[PDB]
């Protein structure tokens, strides 16, 4: 979910870069290194604002290799899912198993056993879908699934959500 | 109420939209031509909308009946009040279809009927001639 | 000055739109306000806001008129009527338009039959973005850079240009760009002569 | 929340076109 | 590239036979049509945004 | 956060690089685009500010006609900005433009003030920026947080409003 | 022949409101005059009577305020019909009447008193008298659209186009 937080990070810059364009490195670090992350304390790294107003703070030479290491804070755009949210979704695939739901960067999954008995699995379909008397959800169709439980990673955040309960599947 | 609500809101959007042409129009330097079209259009469809949600709901609308509040003071106000309370249309447009009837101008009824089968068959006949090519 | 004139006119037109069009949202936001106070308070203008205490429009309810041949015949039958006008108004705008539309168009394609019937030919010709212009246009390069010589001070590119009042083509050097005027092929017409 | 209010446009300028007529008794 | 120039001009195309057709409908049945069946869909409730709709259409 | 449960970290109030507690800002697929979309121009326009202090076209970008022209513009941004080294950048903003809800900033400001006229929680107000709904009752069992908090009839007027106010495409 | 609408309609007294004044007693003495108090409504039929038998919210608080209101009642209850009941007063300068009317249904089956049913609308405001919301508004929304037609036919003609740049001014 998206949300506008606080955020800063210790970059080591090397010494061959000592000159006077240091703050154009450091920006460029923290831009090539930062956006589009994924960190499990606050999620995937979306955006960051105010690149103009990058703060900075006085360099602290390491005593054992020489590199400067710099605390630069700023605010981010993040996403982060919680426990028992609702997110409508692109259907990405489809198995027996249930199906994947992407949501933003992430994927959530379902399994057979979360949808009501009344969605069954169609393959002789192109795409194989799920067929139910009102809802039919497939490829490129809005889907509106509850996640349940995330898994957190260092680089991704994984997602299984349910659709057991009503007024759950096609919109 | 509910439909006076979605009408104040729509019309109230659509009065934001308004402002945002007039300010982008009062600007001593022109924008480029593609601006003006995509504000022409929103703001136009806007117009549209309001006319459709207008129209879906003229009964609420009639149903309801106008009083002035107990609170609200006349003797100080009543300009004010006079001010929302008239409704006859400004002149221009009143000679402007006053003209356009001048110029306009059983018989009625059957050319009434006339234009009914022109009307058909003018949509026929273009059914047929875009049927007559393949335009996929 | 006619177009200052005809900016103003469009100005106080839109303005006049507009002052009408306010007052349908001034009466139109009490309604919420006096159900929902703090929903209403943003809607009001400030100084309708210190007018009175908002809670003006109240639900009320009255019945429909009965109906009978006498009006839904005759609204019918005139918005017919305007929407003929309409139609009348649509021909001659559409009218209007594609008059001006052919009018404009087949000049251009009279330009354009000149330009491609005046244009010849093997030469390097391409597209450069003017410094002083910035738009395309194009050029040709005719110096002896790529056939062996070593004159760094002259890159030999020609721009062509249109002419608008003869209706031909000329050629504009690229660092003749100080004499702007008719009299370039007399001021630049150089020569080199031997006396003994 | 919201954006931004509305501008007062109120238009006293406005002369109005109430029509009169029945004055005379 | 070329394939793209050739999309776009299939949609200019339909995009061109759609509005003829719209036009020629509105134009055809711009003589308002009143009848008593409930198949028919024709409404004009409010009399003058008739008009508005209409060069609506006209500008569009 | 069925249960509003935003932990620590997105706490309701936060504390701001100023020390000021400020209210939790969340953001939909419309605002979130438009904000982004908004900086990565603002950034192009610094580095061509700063390419021409080292040695028009920007007004085409933020008007798109069709979606397709949208996308191609979105991905010469990335191009000309992100340097095509952030695929989840891009897979984000594709998401955003195929199922954005509204394309107008007007639109979209409209939207904000009809779901936080009633000073619902901000979690619940773009989690419906984000959802439509054609019945108040699959809001409130969409979104549980809803429910006991709205009144049925508000939730549907909401709804159909905001259904009207889509942009038709 | 061309009528102006009577919900424009505006009267003018002046003996009357130099010889007797504006006061809520006489009210309905200077409405009797008017145009839109009709002859076929029970007021004048109760007013002959009397003058035959001569010869021969704020609501409950006017209800409460004056004798004349009551007589009022006690003289049309047993007259079903159009008739003509004050709405609301404040001094010294404005007062409105209800214009509503009343079929007793006596009927068995129904406990409900006589049926009251609005049909006009009627605001004195000074000496002056006035008499729909959605004809304001379409009348406003269509002179603003034709203020528009001339606005942009009018840029359009200041519009000018050329191939190798596209349109400008």
């Amino acid at each position: 979910m998206f949300f506008i937080k606080d955020l800063s990070l210790n970059i080591t810059l090397h010494p061959s870069f000592f000159g006077p364009r240091m703050k154009q490195y450091l920006k460029t670090k923290l831009l090539e290194e930062v956006e589009g992350s994924c960190t499990g304390k606050f999620g995937y790294i979306l955006c960051v604002l105010d690149y103009d107003n990058i703060d900075i703070q006085r360099g602290r030479i390491l005593p054992t290799d020489g590199s400067a290491e710099f605390n630069v804070k700023y605010r981010a755009v993040v996403f982060k899912p919680f426990k028992g949210e609702v997110v409508d979704g692109t259907v990405v695939s489809c198995s027996q198993h249930g199906f994947e739901v992407q949501v933003g960067p992430m994927k959530v999954f379902v399994t057979k056993h979360l949808m009501p008995q009344d969605l069954t699995f169609n393959a002789g379909s192109n795409p194989p879908s799920y067929q139910s008397s009102e809802d039919v959800i497939t490829i490129k169709s809005r889907i509106r699934v509850k996640i349940e439980g995330c898994i957190s990673q260092v680089s991704s955040i994984h997602a299984i959500g349910s659709i057991k309960e009503d007024y759950l599947g096609a919109i | 109420g509910q439909a006076l609500d979605a009408v104040r809101m729509r019309l109230a959007q659509l009065t934001h939209s308004l402002r945002r042409i007039r300010d982008e129009m009062s600007k001593a330097e022109l924008p480029q031509w593609y601006t003006l079209q995509s504000q022409l259009n929103v703001t136009l469809s806007q117009l549209v909308s309001v006319t459709s949600t207008l129209q879906h709901f003229q009964e609420t609308l009639d149903s309801t009946v106008v009083y002035p509040l107990p609170k609200f003071p006349t003797t100080s106000h009543e300009s004010l009040v006079t001010t929302l309370l008239r409704k006859k249309n400004i002149p221009e447009v009143d000679e402007w279809m006053k003209y356009v009837r001048e110029t306009s101008g059983e018989e009625i009824e059957k050319l009434l009927q006339q234009d009914r089968e022109i009307t058909n068959w003018a949509r026929t006949t273009f059914r047929n001639e875009y049927g007559k090519h393949d335009f996929k | 000055e006619q177009f200052v004139k005809r900016r103003r006119d469009m100005l106080e037109h839109i303005n006049l739109a507009m002052n009408e069009s306010s007052l349908a949202l001034e009466f139109v936001s009490l309604l919420l306000s006096s159900v929902k106070e703090s929903t209403g308070m943003s809607s009001m203008s400030p100084f309708l806001r210190k007018v009175v205490k908002p809670s003006s429009l109240n639900s009320d309810k009255i019945p429909y008129v009965a109906p009978t041949k006498k009006e839904y015949i005759e609204l019918d039958i005139l918005n017919k009527g305007w929407k003929l006008q309409s139609l009348n108004e649509s021909k001659d705008l559409l009218r209007a338009s594609f008059n001006k539309l052919s009018s404009i168009l087949q000049n251009e394609h009279d330009y354009w039959n000149k330009i491609m019937q005046s244009i010849s030919n093997k030469d390097v010709i391409f597209k450069i973005r003017d410094r002083t212009s910035g738009q395309k246009l194009l050029a040709i390069k005719y110096g002896y850079e790529d056939s062996g010589s070593t004159y760094k001070h002259d890159r030999g590119i020609a721009n062509i240009r249109n002419n608008i009042e003869s209706q031909n083509l000329d050629l504009i050097p690229h660092s003749s760009s100080v004499f702007k005027g008719t009299d370039f092929v007399h001021s630049v017409k150089k020569f080199l002569r031997v006396r003994i | 929340p919201s954006y931004s209010p509305t501008s007062p446009s109120y238009s006293p300028t406005s002369p109005s076109y109430s029509p009169t007529s029945p004055s005379y008794s | 590239m070329s394939n793209q120039a050739l999309y776009e001009k299939l949609e200019q195309t339909r995009t061109i036979l759609s509005v003829k057709l719209a036009e020629l409908i509105n134009m055809t049945t711009i003589a308002d049509r009143n009848d008593d069946d409930e198949g028919s869909f024709a409404q004009e409730n409010s009399e003058l945004a008739v008009a508005t709709t209409s060069v609506m259409m006209v500008n569009n | 956060a069925a249960t509003l449960q935003l932990g620590q970290e997105f706490q309701l109030k936060q504390i701001n690089h100023q020390g000021e507690e400020e209210e939790l800002i969340a953001l939909n697929l419309s605002e979130a685009r438009l904000v982004i979309k908004e900086a990565l121009v603002e950034r192009r326009r610094a580095f061509k500010r700063s390419q021409k202090k080292h040695k028009a076209d920007d007004d085409d970008f933020m008007h798109s006609e069709t979606r397709e022209k949208e996308l191609e513009s979105i991905d010469v941004l990335l191009e000309q900005t992100t340097g095509g080294n952030n695929k989840d950048l891009k897979n984000t903003m594709q998401y955003l433009t195929n199922f954005s809800r509204f394309r107008d900033q007007e639109t979209v400001g409209a939207v904000i003030q009809l779901l936080k006229s009633t000073g619902l929680h901000p979690f619940e107000v773009a989690q419906l920026g984000s959802l439509a709904c054609d019945t108040a009752d699959e809001a409130k069992t969409l979104i549980p947080s809803l429910n006991n908090k709205i009144s049925d009839d508000e939730l549907e007027r909401i709804l159909k409003e905001l259904s009207n106010l889509e942009t038709l495409y | 022949m061309n009528v102006t609408p009577l919900d424009e309609l505006q009267w003018k007294s002046p003996e009357w409101i130099q010889v007797f004044g504006l006061r809520t007693e006489n009210v309905l003495d200077y409405f009797a005059e008017s145009p839109f108090f009709d002859k076929t409504s029970n007021n004048q039929v109760i007013k002959m009577q009397r003058q035959f038998s001569q010869l021969n919210p704020a609501r409950r608080q006017i209800l409460f305020k004056y004798p004349m209101y009551m007589q009022l009642e006690e003289e049309l209850m047993k007259l079903d019909g159009t008739e003509y009941v004050l709405s609301s007063v404040r001094e010294p300068d404005f007062w409105v009447i209800r214009k509503q009317r009343r079929t007793n249904n006596s009927g068995v089956g129904s406990a409900k008193g006589p049926e009251i049913i609005p049909l006009q609308d009627y605001y004195i405001i000074g000496a002056n008298i006035y008499q729909t919301i959605f004809k304001i508004v379409q009348s406003r929304l269509m002179s603003t659209s034709y203020h528009l037609n001339s606005t942009l036919e009018s840029l359009y003609d200041l519009i000018e186009f050329q191939p190798s740049q596209g349109v400008h001014y």
